[PDB]
């Protein structure tokens, strides 16, 4: 009830370096998996950041409302919510140390402030452009695929992505992912991969080996009832008499009979040859005797088709649904290039290609039957909005742990003003941004300080971008290898530190009330 | 933990709290009396009398504390007590109203310093403006009711019923001997206890009184010179027993017959030498007084430890307790030794007075033991309380009519220099608020209604409340026209020593530790 | 019995910071006071450093050990024991951060060692020399009654201290501080001091009132048998016979009458007048007798003596101590030139001057009867300690905090060489000495930060040795004003520290074991 004390400061700062020294493993491309398992035995690996933050049971509400507030600015840019708490709890301890020596927060506030302001002075400043090409791209997708997947698989995947973006973007608008499908198999093999330019259909026909070399082929969608179940039916209320029943059984097989005749005189006079075929898509069933009649003449009718295929097919052609099989303007038939017929497994696929407007690339992906293909699933997701992130600017910054020390160099030495209050939370602000890269050294298996030292003696000698190196730990530049970055991403991730480190300080007292 | 071995409290955080509960524990004992009041508390030790006292002279002299903050006011109220006559519980109440006043300081947020500084300012402001309400003066110091009125107000503070005889025979006592010009001791008036009548019987006597029979011959001569010892009537033929019953009368016969003649020759040769009387300290014997009545000797029988110390420190002599005869080494100056009946009592009388350093002894009587006692204490406070030192007195309006006129001017002298030196100013400005709250008190009545009509009449300096009870709502009474003054230099000191003592309390208090073996 | 862990370093920090954190509020003038009492109730009062630490009950056998090696270092120089603690508790307090952060004990004592190096450089460098006169001198005796006794009889002591300096030092060997007797008395006033420029005689003669003024005398020190009591002896042994011991009476009596007819002929013939007095020192009686016809003549004897008077007198006059009163030479008396006698209390002293050189000079002082004489003695023997080492050299540098702050200034940026491990040491040296100048603020009465960032911008701007003001908190240069300090207490101060923070975190496992 009453409580005058700095109990709560106290807390909240267990809380974070215990949120801090959690999740601090999963940093850099050498990093250790985790898994996850309570509902009925289900094995799930995973190893990103909001993924895990995401599906987990924190004991702590502070630590669950850091975790909330932290993965609601993930929806801003591509990956950020990874590399965020470490540099949260350093400022944080450095705050409480400052508060346990003697000083106020506001002061500590406006410090941090004008740290982040000049901090971001830096970054506008240090910026440079790049001709986006073929190798940026090629790059960033690998080191995306590096620092997700393992160093293997991480070849076939990144030519498939960088073909797919060349394909889809040829216009001046900002591309969308909205027309790229990613569909998965089983197979018994797992390195496999494949790029169709065109759709993809599960289901095909119940009668198969008749033709599959069909040139240009029109395509038309509807929704009648051709043949849905041979069972007799009235309207949804069953009653005594047979005749009625009967008698509607023997209408319904003479409209039947009457579109299948109508659509066989449309097929023979939109047509009349072999190279001219037809492909009918319907969602209700097809009976073999009019099947066969109607591959008889060369037109091919699939049964059991899903809602999102032939939304696909009338988005990418270009078709009108009707409710009516009668002869009416061919302008509503879609026009095909390629049609090939795959078997494999219990259900063969269809794959139409060369058709016009290619805007429709799948990337069809097969695993050892396990939960793997959800990983490599978000893994390429994960690419694919790198790579989006990377064409949408023409600035990109190099990384591997090169804009920190700069950072911290310039908010040390060339101090923007004279004051020792500020400058006592611009040494904590400078001091809390070298954890990434003691962090890498420790995690790619060296020392912590030594490494640290080599840079800073590398980087005051020469004067240029020095980076980590995770394999024999010398001080290399890492504007020669391939390692690159974003830039509104680092950006947004200051921003967001900036945000949540700003709004703890101020917590007075914590009270126990509330009953909603 | 680390320095103290689990025995005191003391720390980072007794400052504020332990060092001052124990001195207002101390001075909470003590505001019961301070001022004409039947407060008596009763004081068992090792007596094993019982006896009620007033005075917290005694109170505190009884009293065994175990503590160095409430031993470091004892410290100061023995000094008061061995420089002026009065002057105890002024003392400990300021220092405990100073210490209730600056532990709200304490607890606000400041510093020692500072209240150090301003206490030391706010004294030396109170010092400098204190020579500035003389009002009466002593005339001349021959006459009689000059000094009566002095010591009726003196002896007012502790007896209430009788105060005008004593008071009367302090000063014919007083004016005897030398007035305060010149010199005047103070250790030569000595005051006897006399079990017969009461009070209302007393007189005066100029030089020794001592309650001394006499078995022998009135010597009025002036050879007689004095021979004080110690036991020379105690044993110096050790007899034992022989058989059960009786032994021989021969032996017997002899032994008594050697004893007479060592006797006889050891008081010849103690007469013959130059001593014609002889003080003794011991038993008596039928053939010992004899020898006296037939040798005109004086022969005591009374005998006391005080009288045989009092004579050996005014006379110069020392006492032989010796088996063989020795010589005659105990020459005074005393020659006309005088008998005389008073109370159906034998008393001496020595003569030996030459214009110079003058003796008295007053003579009491009352009914017990337990009743001259405070008396005593009375009659030597007045003594004490007449020297002075100094022709003129200056005396002042006491009683709590120049401590409200001293505060309401440290109070306007404090509103004027700024800083953060007014809150101690104005914290020792309402210390001096202390003195008339507690004769308030222990009246009767409230004492916020006496503050409010002491401030509100005038600031004449010459207003205070009365006893009566016609005088404690009211409180409107002039002491100039009836006679109740106090010390100047008395209360200079009592004020001196107290802001002594209040910082030296405040400078001592961090972390009380222990000293290893 | 086995134990393989850190615990030994962490409790032996924690016992480091407790012992700072006891002893901590008594630095700079404005410090509080203790008390001990324990012993029969004796209250006793002080606020040296050294006497408080040899004076204590630590239940800790660590912080034991460390004051009593703190104590066996004051010997050395005047008073250098305190303002100690604070340093190696902050050297300590970093070295535990260091290697809970990670690092190696060797690198951090290799950069203490390099530190201290430097900064004894700097301390070398920095050293300037100044004329010994009067005005110096009497500025540092100020300064050390200041930083002991309170400001208000720091004035008739420093100056008696400086004349009896004065009086004494006169030749150019370096002075020696056994010739200086302090005595004490009881009386009723506080302040009462007195310079006497010659001996003081505790005891007089058994009757008074004959002469005193006594110009030119002559003083023989003797050890004979002159009246030692009237009692019967023999030869220590009781015996039976009474003529043996009375013959042996009748002895002693006729030779002590020889002994007075022989020095009475010899007073009458090295005399025959009343200007020349002889006085004579025994420390047997004198019976009144004899006394009364040597002084009928003009010869003085006075009884009673003790040992360190009679040596005090045969070591300045120059007499030979011999067991006779024979008629010898007179070449063994020593020459007096002014006798008094003062009469105060119940035993009158004697006061002799103007006799052959004067190197002995008394500094009588009374009190007001408590235990504050034997705090103002030490006071004033620490006041004539820091003369003495004031002036046996040419060099002294200002203080008042302005040789710290420049030693951190000079150590932080002119490194001596660009060494990372060797940095991560320098850094952690030169952030504790600072502890000085923020104590001193926090005890004044004012802020920490705010007047450390201001005095260290005064000392970037101007340049010169800013010291720190305990009235307004305002950065001043103590270089006009009067702070003083010594040359050699620094250096010994450094070692000091140096000594203990390197012999202390080498300390591998301590095992509970041992006899004696
Ligand atoms: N090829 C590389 N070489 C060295 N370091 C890298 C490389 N790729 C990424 N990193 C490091 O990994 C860190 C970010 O990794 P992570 O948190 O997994 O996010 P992301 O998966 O977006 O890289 C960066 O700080 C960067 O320094
Ligand atoms: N008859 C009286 N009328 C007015 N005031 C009195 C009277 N008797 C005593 N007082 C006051 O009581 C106070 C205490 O007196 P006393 O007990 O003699 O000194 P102390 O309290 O120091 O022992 C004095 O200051 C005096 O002014
Ligand atoms: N007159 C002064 N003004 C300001 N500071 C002083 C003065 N005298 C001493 N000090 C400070 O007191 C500190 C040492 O005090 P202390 O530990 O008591 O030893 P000491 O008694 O030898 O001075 C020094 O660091 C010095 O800065």
């Amino acid at each position: 009830e009453v409580a005058r004390a700095q109990a709560a400061l106290a807390v909240n700062i267990s809380a974070a370096r215990g949120l801090q020294d959690v999740l601090r493993t999963n940093l850099g491309p050498k990093g250790t998996m985790k898994m996850l398992v309570s509902g009925a035995g289900d094995i799930k690996l995973t190893k990103d950041g909001n993924v895990l933050l995401h599906e987990m049971q924190i004991q702590h509400p502070t630590a669950s409302l850091i975790a909330k507030v932290a993965t609601a600015q993930d929806d801003i840019t591509g990956d950020g919510t990874t590399s965020n708490v470490l540099i949260i709890g350093e400022l944080l301890k450095q705050a409480d140390l400052y508060i346990s020596e003697g000083l106020h927060p506001r002061i500590i506030t406006e410090g941090f402030e004008a740290a982040k302001e000049k901090a971001l002075q830096f970054l506008e400043e240090v910026k440079v452009s790049r001709e986006m090409d073929r190798e940026t791209l090629i790059d960033v997708a690998r080191t995306s695929l590096r620092t997700k997947v393992h160093a293997e698989l991480a070849d076939v995947l990144t030519e498939a992505v960088v073909d797919s973006i060349l394909a889809i973007k040829k216009q001046d608008e900002p591309i969308d992912l909205f027309m790229i499908e990613i569909m998965e198999m089983k197979h018994k093999s797992e390195t496999d991969t494949s790029l169709i330019r065109g759709l993809v259909l599960d289901h095909g026909a119940r009668h198969p080996d008749m033709k599959k070399r069909v040139e240009d082929a029109y395509i038309l969608t509807c929704n009648v009832s051709l043949e849905y179940e041979k069972t007799e039916v009235n309207s949804g209320f069953f009653y005594k008499s047979a005749e009625e029943r009967e008698k509607l059984v023997k209408a319904e097989r003479k409209f039947i009979e009457d579109r299948v005749k109508k659509i066989i005189e449309l097929k023979r006079k939109v047509c009349g040859d072999s190279d001219k075929g037809f492909v009918v898509i319907n969602q209700k069933g097809i009976d073999p005797f009019s099947l066969d009649a109607l591959s008889k003449e060369g037109i091919v009718a699939l049964r059991r088709a899903k809602r999102r295929n032939m939304e696909r097919l009338t988005l990418a052609c270009g078709g009108v649904a009707l409710n009516s099989f009668d002869d009416l303007s061919p302008d509503c038939l879609g026009h095909a290039g390629l049609v090939y017929e795959y078997t494999l497994g219990e259900e063969k696929f269809t794959f139409i290609e060369k058709c016009n407007n290619p805007r429709s690339v799948t990337l069809l992906i097969k695993g050892p039957n396990k939960h793997t293909l959800t990983q490599i699933k978000d893994a390429v997701r994960d690419g694919l909005r790198a790579v989006k992130n990377a064409i949408d600017d023409g600035c990109v910054v190099p990384g591997a742990g090169a804009v920190e020390v700069a950072m911290a160099e310039a908010l040390i030495k060339h101090k923007p003003s004279v004051k020792g209050r500020a400058q006592l939370g611009v040494q904590a602000f400078a001091d809390a941004l070298l954890i990434i890269p003691k962090v890498l050294a420790q995690n790619s298996g060296f020392d912590l300080q030594e490494t640290l030292v080599k840079i800073q003696a590398e980087h005051s000698e020469s004067g240029q971008l020095v980076g980590v190196d995770l394999n024999t730990g010398e001080p290399m530049v890492a504007a020669e290898v391939g390692v690159w970055d974003n830039y509104c991403v680092k950006k947004q991730l200051l921003h967001s530190c900036t945000v949540i480190a700003t709004n703890i300080l101020l917590v007075d007292e914590i009270m126990r009330a509330g009953m909603s | 933990m680390l320095k103290e071995g689990a025995k005191h409290f003391s720390g980072l955080e007794e400052a504020v709290y332990r060092n001052i509960q124990a001195c207002k524990e101390l001075a909470q004992t003590t505001r019961t009396a301070y001022g004409p009041n039947g407060m008596n508390k009763m004081v068992i030790n090792h007596l094993e009398k019982l006896f009620v006292t007033n005075d917290a002279a005694t109170i505190l002299r009884e009293l065994e504390v175990q503590h160095p903050a409430a031993k470091m006011i004892v410290m100061a109220s023995h000094m008061q007590e061995q420089e002026v006559g009065d002057g105890t519980n002024f003392v400990l109440v300021f220092a405990g109203a100073l210490l209730e006043l600056a532990e709200e300081l304490l607890r606000i947020g400041l510093s020692v310093s500072e209240v150090i500084e301003g206490y030391e300012i706010a004294c030396r402001k109170a010092h400098e403006i204190l020579p500035n309400l003389v009002c009466c003066s002593a005339k001349n110091l021959r006459d009689i009711d000059e000094v009566s009125s002095l010591l009726r107000t003196s002896i007012m503070s502790k007896q209430y019923g009788n105060e005008v005889f004593l008071a009367k025979l302090i000063a014919q006592a007083c004016v005897s001997i030398f007035p305060d010009s010149g010199h005047f001791n103070v250790d030569n008036i000595r005051v006897c206890k006399i079990l017969g009548s009461g009070i209302s019987s007393s007189s005066v006597l100029h030089g020794m009184v001592f309650k001394k029979e006499t078995e022998g011959d009135v010597t009025s001569v002036k050879d007689a010179k004095i021979a004080v010892y110690s036991c020379p009537f105690d044993g110096m033929i050790t007899e034992t027993k022989g058989t059960v019953l009786i032994k021989t009368a021969e032996e017997l016969m002899n032994f008594s017959k050697g004893e007479e003649n060592l006797m006889d020759a050891q008081v010849k040769a103690i007469a013959d030498t130059g001593a014609n009387v002889v003080v003794t300290g011991g038993k008596v014997a039928d053939m010992a007084l004899h020898y006296a009545n037939k040798y005109n000797i004086m022969l005591v029988r009374l005998n006391s430890k005080w009288d045989l110390r009092r004579l050996c420190k005014t006379v110069g002599a020392t006492a032989l307790p010796r088996l063989t005869p020795p010589v005659l080494e105990e020459m005074g100056h005393c020659d006309s030794v005088y008998l005389s009946e008073v109370g159906d009592t034998q008393v001496v009388v020595f003569k030996h007075e030459k214009e110079d350093g003058a003796i008295s002894t007053i003579v009491l009587r009352g009914s017990t033991d337990n009743l001259m006692d405070d008396i005593e204490r009375a009659v030597d406070d007045g003594v004490n309380t007449f020297k002075v030192l100094t022709r003129d007195k200056r005396l002042v309006p006491g009683g709590g009519a120049t401590e409200i006129e001293l505060a309401k001017q440290i109070t306007s002298y404090g509103e004027t220099c700024p800083g953060l030196e007014q809150y101690a100013i104005k914290k020792f400005a309402e210390a001096f608020e202390a003195i008339p709250r507690a004769l308030a008190e222990n009246s009767g009545v409230k004492a916020n209604e006496v503050i409010s009509k002491l401030y509100a009449v005038h600031q004449e300096g010459n207003k205070n409340v009365g006893l009566d009870i016609e005088a404690e709502v009211p409180a409107v009474k002039d002491m100039l026209e009836a006679g109740i003054l106090d010390t100047y230099l008395g209360k200079y000191w009592a004020i001196k020593l107290a802001t002594n003592a209040a910082v030296t309390v405040l400078r001592v208090d961090q972390i009380i530790m222990a000293k290893p073996a």
